[PDB]
């Protein structure tokens, strides 16, 4: 798995709590070989959502 | 621009058989994904532009199964299964890659028949036309196939050049023949110094030129 | 079923700017899928402009840059184009033609409207002069109507009891800017001493209203 973490908003750190509050959204990447197709037997599709 | 060429320019059908249009492109028309940006369109006479094929190979929604169509980079073809009596019109074939997007000169589609050759006839200008100081000469072209006819205009045995207009008849329905006048405009005072007016008529059901003419 | 209704018929004069409308119904249209396509008289199809979701912006053709807007409007289901500096070139016959799901670089255009006719001439509303075509075993009359402004004329024969034969032209738009046109008819030679032929010309614009009896 290929992981990128990227930060958007650091929210706050709540001392009383000891929390800190993030907004993140995950980069994940990964293979997966039961998914595998070619642009050229589906009409030049190169992403599937 | 790319230039968009097609064969025939004519193609005289028959329903009830196969028929076979050509378009060609002096640019590779292959897009980067892997499909080629040629549309077909069909003009029917009277009626608007109609999309039949779109990318070279893709029946449009609500476009009969008989037309299909399929090409490489540069060359393409557009087929009719079994040619019906409202397949025909003039087909274009337009190239929807690079801007300015271009059309085909077009190929005209009608219905097949015998050979007839054209009955010629030549009327000389009216005394009521000389009155008011002008002359039209017109040649007369009727009931012919195929389309392609040529008429030349002779003044004293010389060819005439710019000074004549062409109009042409559609296919009507009974005979299948084409029906066309040639007229020659010349002034009063230029009708007036010149005696032999003929139109020469070349067209392939005729052995040999047909001349009508008259004497002032 | 989605049908595309454009703005009606347009006369203008040259150096002036005509708007043409292009709505829709029974379908969902929007800001993209429009292109807008002129034929000439007794020309091809020629592409002018339209909006692609990839550019996000019209494109025209180098021959219009500077004096055609094209727009469309979603909320309202219509589109339109703005061709402004009118030369007498402009004549044609401007077609709409969209699609409700635009494709991203190229277009399709499913749908076409019924077109428009836009003529962009300096000439004034002139009725026609009607001249014979006299008769020199088939023999060949007709009547030679010259010089009106604008279309149509309707030509009857004996007031429409005589059709068989009867060919009427396409009228020619001349370069004075006036129309001409001829309508002709084949008959046997030996009714020509016997029987009785007379044109009945008719052009709304000026009521002009001629009944031309044809005779050698
Ligand atoms: C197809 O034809 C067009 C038009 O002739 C070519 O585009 C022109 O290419 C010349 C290059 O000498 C330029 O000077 C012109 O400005 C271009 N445009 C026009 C409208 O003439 C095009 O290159 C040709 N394609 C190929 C690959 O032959």
């Amino acid at each position: 798995i290929s992981l990128k973490v990227t930060l958007t908003n650091l929210i706050s750190l709540n001392e009383k709590e000891e929390t800190l509050t993030t907004s993140v959204w995950i980069g994940i990447d990964w293979q997966d070989y039961r998914l595998n197709y070619s642009k050229d037997d589906f009409g030049g599709i190169e992403t599937l959502r | 621009d790319i230039v968009m060429t097609q064969s025939p320019l004519s193609l005289p059908v028959t329903p009830g058989e196969p028929a076979s249009i050509s378009c060609r492109s002096n640019q590779s028309l292959l897009h980067t994904k892997g499909y080629k940006y040629l549309n077909w369109y069909l003009q029917r006479p009277g009626q608007s532009p109609q999309v039949l094929i779109y990318f070279a190979s893709n029946r449009a929604p609500g476009v009969p199964d008989r037309f299909s169509g399929s090409g490489s980079g540069t060359d393409f073809t557009l087929k009719i299964s079994r040619v019906e009596a409202e397949d025909v019109g003039v087909y274009y074939c337009m190239q929807g890659l690079q801007i300015p997007f271009t059309f085909g000169p077009g190929t005209k589609v009608d219905i097949k028949r015998t050979v007839a050759a054209p009955s010629v006839f030549i009327f000389p200008p009216s005394d009521e036309q000389l009155k008011s100081g002008t002359a039209s000469v017109v040649c007369l072209l009727n009931n012919f196939y195929p389309r392609e006819a040529k008429v030349q205009w002779k003044v004293d045995n010389a060819l005439q050049s710019g000074n004549s207009q062409e109009s042409v008849t559609e296919q009507d329905s009974k005979d299948s023949t084409y029906s066309l006048s040639s007229t020659l405009t010349l002034s009063k005072a230029d009708y007036e110094k010149h005696k032999v007016y003929a139109c020469e008529v070349t067209h392939q059901g005729l052995s040999s030129p047909v001349t009508k003419s008259f004497n002032r | 079923q989605v049908q595309l209704v454009q703005s009606g018929a347009e006369m203008k004069k040259p150096g002036s700017s005509v708007k043409v409308s292009c709505k829709a119904s029974g379908g969902s249209f929007g800001s993209y899928g429009i292109d807008w396509v002129r034929q000439a008289p007794g020309q091809g199809l020629e592409w002018m402009g339209g909006i692609m979701p990839k550019f996000d912006a019209p494109k025209y053709a180098e021959k219009f840059q500077g004096r055609l807007t094209i727009t469309a409007d979603r909320a309202t289901n219509t589109a339109y184009m703005e061709l402004s500096s009118l030369r007498f070139e402009d004549t044609a016959i401007y077609y709409c033609a969209r699609d409700e799901q635009p494709f991203y670089d190229s277009w399709r255009g499913l749908y076409w409207g019924q077109g428009t006719l836009v003529t962009v001439s300096s000439a004034s509303t002139k009725g026609p002069s009607v001249f014979p075509l006299a008769p020199s075993g088939t023999a060949a009359l007709g009547c030679l109507v010259k010089d009106y402004f604008p279309e149509p004329v309707t030509v009857s024969w004996n007031s429409g009891a005589l059709t068989s034969g009867v060919h009427t032209f396409p009228a020619v738009l001349q370069s004075s800017g006036l129309y001409s046109l001829s309508s002709v008819v084949t008959v046997p030679s030996s009714s020509l001493g016997t029987q009785t032929y007379i044109c009945n010309v008719n052009h709304k614009p000026s009521n002009t209203k001629v009944d031309k009896k044809v005779e050698p």
